[PDB]
């Protein structure tokens, strides 16, 4: 009979104390509004549309959760824009003109000696 | 430069999350002195003053067992996070090397971008490396040939690639446009004009012809 | 692994003598959480290498060489291919449990396919900025020059160096 | 691999295959990835003076 662990979605308290709710891999039918049955688990408190963004806070199997539409909803994460080239068999495109970017990497290199 | 500024004064957290692991495991090794393992107390001075001293063995060696347990997790754990903490160091000495003291040809590995130069600032317990690049901006498109013929030869060019802007043909550098006169010194010659696929007809222009004559 | 539930599971006089050994149990699952917090940024690092999501032209005719054998199947599912097709057909407890990844793979055989697209019809432009079509043929001469053999050993070779593409 | 053999060309001596790189394409496995490099190999030397 059932077991699995829970998990709290939260937006930040510094934003709002609506909070979802994942009971992982559970039958959503056997919990005890919002109830929406994941690859992950029952989620409670979110509600599920179809738009698709960027991954905000990972729930699993393709799913994001994000407070945007307030409160917190569900969706499947974004790959990323979509770029069409025009490819042809004598075409070329060629750059005009440039920019000089500069970018950060941090990297850690010690720890703390302890005895 | 000035935007980094503003968005590091306005980041680090992979030197903030080895500062909170250290600290987290020195925390959990100095409240373990604090659980009985199993025993009447957690304080010696507990054990040896409701005890005599053949009753009072078997009480400390129950903290004696956990509180080496205890210990050797932890001199485990920090040489499982040791060995990690190395191999970022020893990548940041090799960008180091590859990135600030030369110019590096590989994708990705000092910014992204083509790399033009490096430059380190030093932080807490690591190195911040600020990369340098150019980008291409501003993309026009033509239409090409791989080779051009003329007089039954065939020529491609030196360092560059043709282009046309509709009704005329250059060369030009493949990074930035800069479009010139395909001559016999931008130009090579090799074979005859059919066994290339997308020659084109167009005249290659021979400096010495005219200014002699 | 749940800790409490591997050892003492279920009883209660078990739980409250394991009571007594402090934060041992803690420290077990706060390891095995950060081992799989990085087994989805190893993904995310190998894969997610791509700003856009490109697609290949329609008429797919890239001066000859063939990519049929590794570009998508339209015809599945999965939308994986041919190649992808085959190496996919070759590899409740005690307090135990196995979490998802947060892509699926699907979303991995799309980040390929989109990969595999721009080296198509851009070359190398697209992992340093904006994507910049060129044709495949003249490619694989820039590609001759850089190691070292002059460009019309490709253009007078050009069917010949497609047919041993396409044989290996 | 992934940003320097097929993001790129590589000069580095047995990085993407035994040859000179040409170029390189990746494939998704199972929880890991297949490289399918390209590389050009010289053939049928004659000797000169
Ligand atoms: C190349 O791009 C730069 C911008 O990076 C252009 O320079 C800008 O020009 C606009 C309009 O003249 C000005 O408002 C900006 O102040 C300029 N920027 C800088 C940094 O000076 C430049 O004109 C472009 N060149 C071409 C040929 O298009
Ligand atoms: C290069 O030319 C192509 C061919 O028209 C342009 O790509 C098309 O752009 C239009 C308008 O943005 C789109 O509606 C088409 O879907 C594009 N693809 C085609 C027609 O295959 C492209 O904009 C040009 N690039 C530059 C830099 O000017
Ligand atoms: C392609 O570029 C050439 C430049 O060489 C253009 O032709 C010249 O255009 C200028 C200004 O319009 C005229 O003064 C010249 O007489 C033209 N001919 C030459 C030989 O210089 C041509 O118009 C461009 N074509 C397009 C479609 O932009
Ligand atoms: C490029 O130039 C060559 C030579 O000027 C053209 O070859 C001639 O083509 C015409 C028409 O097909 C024939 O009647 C002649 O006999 C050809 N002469 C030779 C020497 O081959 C060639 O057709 C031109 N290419 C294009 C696309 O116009
Ligand atoms: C690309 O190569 C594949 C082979 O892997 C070609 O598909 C095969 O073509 C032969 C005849 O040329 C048929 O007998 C096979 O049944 C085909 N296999 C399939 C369709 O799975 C394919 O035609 C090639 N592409 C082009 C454009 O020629
Ligand atoms: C180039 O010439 C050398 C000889 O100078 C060839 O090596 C000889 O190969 C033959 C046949 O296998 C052997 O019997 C000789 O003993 C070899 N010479 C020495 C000094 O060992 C070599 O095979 C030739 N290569 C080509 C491409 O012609
Ligand atoms: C956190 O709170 C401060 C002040 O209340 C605010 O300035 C900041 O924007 C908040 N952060 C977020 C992420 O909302
Ligand atoms: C939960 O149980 C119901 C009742 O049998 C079943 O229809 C449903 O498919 C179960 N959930 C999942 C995810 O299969
Ligand atoms: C999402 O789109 C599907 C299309 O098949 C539709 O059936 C479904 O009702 C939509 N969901 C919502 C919440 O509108
Ligand atoms: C390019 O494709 C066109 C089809 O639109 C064809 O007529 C032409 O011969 C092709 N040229 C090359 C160089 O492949």
């Amino acid at each position: 009979c059932s077991f699995g662990g829970v998990s709290v979605i939260t937006p930040g308290t510094n934003t709002s104390n609506q909070v979802a709710v994942l009971y992982q891999g559970v039958n959503c039918t056997e919990v005890p509004s919002n109830v929406f049955q994941t690859r992950a688990g029952c989620l409670i408190g979110a509600e599920y549309v179809n738009n698709s963004y960027e991954c905000d806070i990972p729930i699993g199997a393709g799913i994001c959760a994000s407070y945007q539409t307030q409160s917190i909803i569900a969706y499947t994460m974004s790959l990323g824009a979509e770029n069409s080239v025009a490819y042809s068999n004598n075409s070329i495109a060629i750059p005009t003109n440039f920019t000089i970017s500069v970018t950060t990497e941090i990297l850690p290199v010690s720890m703390t000696k302890t005895s | 430069i000035g935007k980094i500024q503003d968005s590091l004064s306005s980041a680090l957290g992979k030197l903030q999350d080895v500062v909170n692991h250290n600290a987290q495991a020195l925390n959990t090794l100095v409240k373990q002195l604090s659980s009985k393992f199993g025993a009447i107390s957690s304080v010696l001075n507990d054990i040896l003053s409701r005890l005599d001293p053949p009753e009072a063995e078997v009480q400390i060696d129950r903290l004696i067992t956990g509180r080496l347990q205890s210990l050797q997790t932890y001199v485990t754990q920090q040489l499982i996070r040791a060995a990690e903490i190395r191999a970022s160091a020893n990548l940041a000495a090799t960008k180091m090397s590859e990135c600030v003291l030369g110019q590096s040809k590989r994708v990705d590995f000092c910014g992204k971008g083509y790399h033009l130069m490096s430059f380190p600032q030093s932080a807490p317990h690591g190195v911040v490396f600020l990369h340098v690049t150019y980008v291409p901006a501003q993309e026009k498109n033509f239409t090409t040939a791989p080779a051009i013929c003329h007089d039954g030869k065939a020529h491609f060019p030196r360092e560059g690639v043709f282009v046309s802007n509709g009704t005329h043909w250059f060369v030009t550098q493949r990074n930035f446009y800069e479009p010139q006169i395909i001559t016999t010194d931008n130009t090579f010659v090799s074979g005859n004009c059919d066994v290339v696929i997308g020659i084109v007809n167009n005249t290659v222009y021979d400096p010495l012809q005219p200014e002699l004559d | 692994v749940d800790c409490t539930m591997y050892i003492c599971g279920d009883s209660t006089e078990c739980s409250n003598l394991l009571l007594q050994y402090g934060s041992f149990c803690t420290q077990l699952k706060r390891a095995l959480t950060g081992i799989a917090v990085e087994q989805d940024k190893n993904t995310q690092e190998v894969f997610a290498q791509v700003k856009q999501i490109y697609k290949t032209p329609p008429i797919k005719y890239f001066g000859g060489f063939n990519f049929s054998q590794i570009l998508p199947d339209p015809s599945k599912p999965s939308k994986r291919s041919p190649i992808e097709d085959l190496l996919f057909n070759k590899v409740k407890f005690n307090g135990l449990t196995v979490l998802p990844p947060l892509l699926t793979d699907e979303m991995i055989a799309q980040y390929t396919s989109a990969l595999l697209a721009g080296t198509i019809t851009s070359g190398w432009t697209f992992g340093a900025g904006p994507a910049l079509q060129i044709p495949f043929p003249m490619q694989m001469a820039y590609r001759f020059n850089g190691i070292g053999v002059t460009q019309n050993v490709l253009y007078e070779n050009q069917k010949l160096i497609a047919n041993q593409f396409n044989s290996a």
